[PDB]
RNA sequence: GCUUGAGUCUCGUAGAGGGGGGUAGAAUUCCAGGUGUAGCGGUGAAAUGCGUAGAGAUCUGGAGGAAUACCGGUGGCGAAGGCGGCCCCCUGGACGAAGACUGACGCUCAGGUGCGAAAGCGUGGGGAGCAAACAGGAUUAGAUACCCUGGUAGUCCACGCCGUAAACGAUGUCGACUUGGAGGUUGUGCCGGCGUGGCUUCCGGAGCUAACGCGUUAAGUCGACCGCCUGGGGAGUACGGCCGCAAGGUUAAAACUCAAAUGAAUUGACGGGGG
């Protein structure tokens, strides 16, 4: 999983403050960072086909969230995917 | 079980169930027959 | 009867403490059932993990036959 | 010297031996007048003691720790022949070997 | 991260041990590790044979590193052929107090 | 807009959850030696088999593979399949306590996609033990079996394929509500007790059910969405499509034919079931 301090900045990057960590922005960027670094994971580990459904489930709920936010507000959103490197 | 004598070292045999082991590992016991045993035994001994 | 390791409070069992460590097993090396020692089942875990870690470094033996 | 008792199912074999395991002299119940049903008894494991006993004569041999391996009928009648015999029983020991798993056993008997 | 190290020496070696002790102790302090506790049990009575061997020399030490000198220490370790066996165990936490055995 | 559903953060907890790497002890087999001598092995009884070219037994050394006794538990973890020595590395989920944060972001899901025991298939390894096939020995009226002695694929590893199982709780997923009793396991609060959560086993109330039974983990009382059934056989077969190296999987008829087939429970009778 992240670290304290890896996560902390995330928040402080894409929250309101310090204290914003349920911000659609924030919980993007968390899952986005873990689906980041994951990828070194499974290009050694193939067949880690427990730790891969978390995996998608982290996938998935991103995909929710934006799309939930695209509705919301696309000028949020559009910033968003620009600034995490999103197709969509 | 290493040792009147004699009924002592029949007695460490039985603790150690030395003569149960080797009875069970005679056969081989496939997984699923294995676990329909403990579970036979488990309700055995609740009731 | 009657868990010592709850009684005492202890955290974790250790490895090195090999008086504890033999109270808990027979005279063939064999770890002795929780339902005859009393312990409790987080402490018969730890307990058997203390027990096996020790017979790896010949702390303990794994049968009265080496 | 050390008596070593192979206890099986089937048969008993008593092999008397010094204490670094050189064997001295042996015995079993299939070659001592028994065959099939009366092989595995513990009267035949109790004839073969007796005649390995008497077979181990010329050395001389005082005292025994005897070795028991397997689950057979002659476990405690050959210990039992011996001390008839008069050996200066030392120790009993049981070492039947058990894998701490091991190897996959046969299949079972469908009789 | 946080290791506990436990190691024997072959019994015709237990003058090589406050050497070896100084030696991997250097990698880990030079590492900007910490040494929260260092044992030397001396020699003990083996449980059962190792090797022939019916004594070995122990040394247990408490250690905060980088898991990198962690592994470098294991495989110091693997190719003495002086230290029979070891065992590297994580600790959530520091441990400072003595062991049962001293 | 709101915060109660659903999420996020902080700190901890238990766990055979997964992937990778390393290592330990027991045992089997084989090889090399020492001692030793006529049997061993096997069965209901035998025999094949092994043994005087020295077996079996016993001791020492070595090799190699596979599996991890005890702990061990109606114990735990996982979506299911499944997962068990010990150690490390990478990693998924669950749960609890305090608060803070987002503000319905939810539930279900045809088609789609992924995972999926064992056997099997492909290429390359490996091969101790076990063991389809096979061979011999018995048994028998016969015995292509059961039993015995051997034994090849395979079982193991890497990578790919297959996509099925009584893959079962024969019980789709999510949410709400409705008397009790006795256990287990795992958090946590206040003083051996008294609370508060999670998961789980057994009994049983109303109710439900053809009955058997289920019974707050419902087969009760309701709501949302999906999958599926429509007499037995012919048939999960044929033909066509799709998929597969193949084995085959999947989708899936008709003619013809019968008046039943079926579930649960009841009384007997019967059993090479028990008392
Ligand atoms: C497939 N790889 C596995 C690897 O995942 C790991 O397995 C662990 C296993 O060590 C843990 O269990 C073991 O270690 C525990 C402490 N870490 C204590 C209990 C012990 N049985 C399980 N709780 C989870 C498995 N995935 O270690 C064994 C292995 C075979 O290499
Ligand atoms: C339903 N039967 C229950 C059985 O489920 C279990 O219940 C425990 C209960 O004892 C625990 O609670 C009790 O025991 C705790 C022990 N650390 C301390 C607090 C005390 N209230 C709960 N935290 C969890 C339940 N599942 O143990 C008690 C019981 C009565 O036998
Ligand atoms: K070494
Ligand atoms: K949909
Ligand atoms: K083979
Ligand atoms: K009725
Ligand atoms: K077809
Ligand atoms: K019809
Ligand atoms: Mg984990
Ligand atoms: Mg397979
Ligand atoms: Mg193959
Ligand atoms: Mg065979
Ligand atoms: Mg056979
Ligand atoms: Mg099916
Ligand atoms: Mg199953
Ligand atoms: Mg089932
Ligand atoms: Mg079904
Ligand atoms: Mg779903
Ligand atoms: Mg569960
Ligand atoms: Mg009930
Ligand atoms: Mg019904
Ligand atoms: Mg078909």
């Amino acid at each position: 999983s992240l670290s304290t301090e890896a996560t902390a900045k995330i928040v402080s990057e894409f929250g309101r403050d310090a204290n914003d960590t349920g911000s659609t922005e924030v919980q993007v960027a968390l899952l986005t960072a873990q689906i980041n670094h994951l990828q070194g994971h499974f290009a050694e580990h193939k067949k880690d086909h427990h730790s891969r459904r978390g995996l998608l489930r982290m996938v998935s709920q991103r995909r929710k969230l934006l799309d939930y936010l695209k509705r919301k507000d696309v000028a949020r959103y559009t910033q968003l995917i620009e600034r995490l490197g999103l197709r969509r | 079980p290493v040792i009147v004598a004699l009924r002592r070292f029949k007695r460490s045999c039985e603790k150690a169930g030395v003569l149960a082991e080797v009875r069970r590992r005679e056969f081989y016991e496939k997984p699923t027959t294995e676990r329909k045993r403990a579970k036979a035994s488990a309700v055995k001994r609740h009731a | 009867k009657f868990c010592r390791f709850t009684a005492e409070g202890v955290q974790e069992i250790d490895y090195k403490d090999i008086a504890t460590l033999k109270n808990y097993i027979t005279e063939s090396g064999k770890i002795v059932p929780s339902r005859i020692t009393g312990t409790r089942a987080k402490y018969q875990r730890q307990l058997a993990r203390a027990i096996k870690r020790a017979r790896y470094l010949s702390l303990l033996p794994y049968t009265d036959r080496h | 010297g050390v008596a070593h008792i192979h206890a099986s199912f089937n048969n008993t074999i008593v092999t008397i031996t010094d204490r670094q395991g050189n064997a001295l002299g042996w015995a079993t119940a299939g070659g001592s007048g028994f065959r099939g049903s009366r092989k595995s008894t513990p009267f035949a494991a109790q004839v073969a003691a007796e005649r390995c006993a008497d077979a181990v004569k010329e050395y001389g041999i005082k005292n025994l720790e005897v070795m028991v391996k397997g689950p057979g009928p002659g476990r405690e009648s050959t210990i039992r022949a011996l001390n008839a015999a008069g050996f200066r029983i030392t120790n009993i020991t049981d070492v039947t070997p058990i894998p701490h798993x091991g190897c996959r056993p046969p299949k079972k008997r469908r009789v | 991260r946080h290791y506990e190290i436990v190691f024997m020496v072959h019994p015709d070696q237990s003058e090589q041990v406050p050497g070896m002790i100084e030696r991997y102790t250097a990698a880990i302090t030079g590492a900007e590790g910490k040494i929260h506790r260092l044992e030397d049990w001396g020699r003990r009575q083996l449980a059962y044979p190792i090797n022939k061997l019916h004594k070995a020399h122990y040394v247990l030490m408490n250690v905060e590193a980088p898991q990198e000198v962690i592994d470098e220490l294991e495989t110091t370790f693997r190719f003495n052929d002086a230290v029979i066996r070891s065992m590297v165990m994580r600790t959530k936490h520091a441990v400072t107090e003595a062991s049962p055995m001293v």
